[PDB]
DNA sequence: TCAATATCCACCTGCAGATTCTACCAAAAGTGTATTTGGAAACTGCTCCATCAAAAGGCATGTTCAGCTGAATTCAGCTGAACATGCCTTTTGATGGAGCAGTTTCCAAATACACTTTTGGTAGAATCTGCAGGTGGATATTGAT
DNA sequence: ATCAATATCCACCTGCAGATTCTACCAAAAGTGTATTTGGAAACTGCTCCATCAAAAGGCATGTTCAGCTGAATTCAGCTGAACATGCCTTTTGATGGAGCAGTTTCCAAATACACTTTTGGTAGAATCTGCAGGTGGATATTGA
């Protein structure tokens, strides 16, 4: 048992951030970057799937994804564009 | 009975980290998570392998960017520990709040 | 002769709608003119993406409609997509 | 001789929105719908932000629309600030607001 | 005599300058300031005259804006005197420098 | 006519307060004027720079408003109020 | 048909600035989403100047006003060099 | 006898002017504008392509990866700004550790 | 410094997984024509920009002066790092079964055309008015005592 | 714990710079009758994608200790705000010349449209190759003393 969120555990929290500079954590980070990260998804995801719903596809392709990302403001390079 | 000193493994995971690019959050937790948040949006979805590697790509280039600046701002705040209202400052400065 | 189009008689019609005893100085219509060609380079520009990316020549009230949801955030797209359709079916009820 | 926007009960229109989509190489085809449902939707949202503006001109006692009034109209409601976030109103200033740590003790 | 305490006019400045929506910056001094920067790019330029407003208002909405984020740097810094060290972590994490 | 010098020094300290608390800033370190006229100009330059292509690119040598809204369009600073 | 990339392209590049070097899939993968974003930026900004100007066709003029737009100072010069030398050869032989 | 051969690229012109005329940008396309965007697109890869050559290099490596087309971009000023708001997948980033992080 | 941990760092070493290299077909790309235009060129009507003159007073510039904010220091409370433990959730590697992108193949509905009428809109005149700017007291809002 | 000193507010006023209306065209919607497609709609396939197993193997979750970071309290030197005296320079109003948009028309050079003819780029196999990951054995970088 437990929440998916909470999937995303603090060492993982941790090596992001430290692959971001960070050297030392509140612990209070950890429910906090959650909740950005959960935002985050949340805009991602919406946006890509609308764009499956729309081309009338049961399956979220890459492609879906960086056109979502793109929209975003977040335009990834090594999916299909 | 060897101990380093608190912020010399830090020092040394930043190192190591910032050496690498492999995905930093285990790909099962997360594929959860976003199945579960995308079955919010359109149930019975299925997806592409690689839409949940590029899925997680970005997510992981936004927390470490936004590590980044949310380390300037403790850096500006004379601290060196992150702290909630650093990351608040960061998304609101960019933007996103 | 040079004549310049705008969408100050509609924005108008639709002030006197919602605020019949209101009105607005050019200034503030000039930000209206500029709104409307903004929302609307946004959605036709999306719902050109949107037909692109499915090999499809044609934008339809279909391509429209998805712009309308990726563009607007949450209630404003919910009622635009509502005025949109209801626009449309009794459009084609001749 | 009907305007498609009275068969649409639109006052925004239609064959206006309908050219201006053909004119801005969007696509290849235009569908009848297409620009109906843009001219509702525009229509939808300049009515959204008269209505908010009108209301900012009232609390300020003005019978006249002006910028600042869009701005505070556009500014306090979450979702118009939103969709404009990155858009500057000429001659709109911005919204009252002083930090409290600001104010005297 | 009287003497306002320091800190109240200024409250009170930001009272008078976030209700109004007048241009900040003279006309004029503006203008030269658009001229010697676009004739060092191009000469001989001519310009409409909305075209120097559209300048102007788009730069005080950015320099206002830029000061709303570089207010929050200070407060967050524990202070409440803006330093260019605040507009640069500003300008930073808006990625006008990142 | 005469040669144009110095003119961002007409950006004057009491235009840069103003600026500031509009902007809600309460207290002005005294290095900070310089700093904005340092930015201001870099903001204008950027700009003026795309307005300035605009216009070459349609063969004129008047800088209309559309140029500048264009150009702050390209910036992602989305100006209302000059569109025609 | 199927899926039409800028891969042999970018090889073939690759081998004229280092004949040593090779290039991963997921390199290459990058190049292509470099090559259609570049393209499309610049499309987007040609087609967006022509429209301004009421033109209907867009030419290598609009392509170059569009790279001095898109492209950074000295990035935009030799790329404004290299599209000008293209354009001339063309042109020529 | 195709116009790359004669534009004098290795990018294909045909591609980018079917591309462009099918991508809905005008009505008419001119035929310097491929020739010219084709050779605008070569350069902008084989500067690219040098700069990673080069990191691959001096990382005692022949094969370009995703890591080397990240330090290429983000060590080069002109780049990083273009791609600035780019995320290279698998590209990491550059290393850099604050200097009131480090002891002594 | 001296010494004992652990960390890094080279120099090799040998497959396993990608890479690179090969051998062949539809589908673009190049031709050769026959028509169309797009939009430059050559005048030119005529907005709109750059300039200049003048006067007025709104404001920028400097200075004095001392309130209180930022920078230093010091202190100790307790938060978050480093670790050794113990355990299970993620990784992965086949195996299938099958949900479903992608095609195909009609074509009926929906669009684009080419031309002709028919208004709805736009560009100024002619009118109609919020409200900018002013003034006076009524109301606080501050700051010294 | 009031009171002077100012700043802030509201209401009442009234001409005019700036909206609303009012007319007259004509650019461009609307109406029609053909000549095209577009893109669903079933029917089918091979992919890819979940599920299921089934173990091991890291990698995470825990509980301790305590180094040292952050927040609190105090100081105080000096910057920056408030208030003045001055008088400069922007703002306001008008008047002009003419630089240069913008509108027309005239019209080739260049782009579009087939109808074909060839060539190239995308695939699905075939044949190497680059490091990844592992092994030492050698100085480093730490931290305790
Ligand atoms: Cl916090
Ligand atoms: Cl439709
Ligand atoms: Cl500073
Ligand atoms: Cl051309
Ligand atoms: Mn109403
Ligand atoms: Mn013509
Ligand atoms: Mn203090
Ligand atoms: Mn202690
Ligand atoms: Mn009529
Ligand atoms: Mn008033
Ligand atoms: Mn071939
Ligand atoms: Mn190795």
């Amino acid at each position: 048992l437990r929440d998916n969120i909470q999937g995303i555990t603090k060492p993982a929290i941790r090596r992001l951030a430290r692959r971001g500079g960070v050297k030392r954590i509140s612990g209070l980070i950890y429910e906090e970057t959650r909740g950005v990260l959960k935002v985050f998804l949340e805009n991602v995801i919406r946006d890509a799937v609308t764009y499956t719903e729309h081309a009338k596809r049961k399956t979220v392709t890459a492609m879906d994804v960086v056109y979502a990302l793109k929209r975003q403001g977040r335009t990834l390079y090594g999916f299909g564009g | 009975p060897h101990r380093y000193r608190p912020g010399t493994v830090a020092l040394r995971e930043i190192r190591r980290y910032q050496k690498s690019t492999e995905l930093l959050i285990r790909k099962l937790p997360f594929q959860r998570l976003m199945r579960e948040i995308a079955q919010d949006f359109k149930t019975d979805l299925r997806f592409q392998s690689s839409a949940v590697m590029a899925l997680q790509e970005a997510c992981e280039s936004y927390l470490v960017g936004l590590f980044e600046d949310t380390n300037l701002c403790v850096i500006h705040a004379k601290r060196v520990t992150i702290m909630p209202k650093d990351i608040q400052l960061a998304r609101r400065i960019r933007g996103e709040r | 002769r040079s004549r310049k189009e705008s969408y100050s008689i509609y924005v108008y019609k639709v002030l006197k709608q919602v605020h019949p005893d209101t009105g607005i100085s050019s200034k503030a219509m000039g930000i209206m003119n500029s709104f409307v060609n903004d929302i609307f380079e946004r959605i036709a520009g999306e719902a050109s993406r949107l037909a692109h990316y499915n090999k499809r020549s044609t934008i339809t009230s279909r391509e429209i409609q998805t712009a309308v949801r990726l563009l607007l955030p949450g209630e404003l797209a919910k009622h635009a997509v509502s005025e949109g359709t209801k626009a449309v079916t009794k459009y084609t009820s001749a | 001789a009907k305007t498609r926007s009275s068969r649409a009960g639109l006052q925004f229109p239609v064959g206006r929105v309908h050219r201006l989509l053909r004119k801005g190489n969007y696509s290849e085809r235009v569908g009848a719908g297409a620009p109906v449902y843009l001219a509702a939707v525009l229509e939808y949202l300049t009515a959204e932000i008269l209505e908010l503006a009108g209301n900012a001109a009232r609390d300020n006692k003005k019978t006249r629309i002006i910028p600042r009034h869009l701005q505070l109209a556009i500014r306090n409601d979450e979702e118009l600030n939103k969709l404009l976030g990155r858009v500057t109103i000429a001659q709109g200033g911005v919204l009252p607001n002083i930090q409290a740590v600001l104010l005297p003790k």
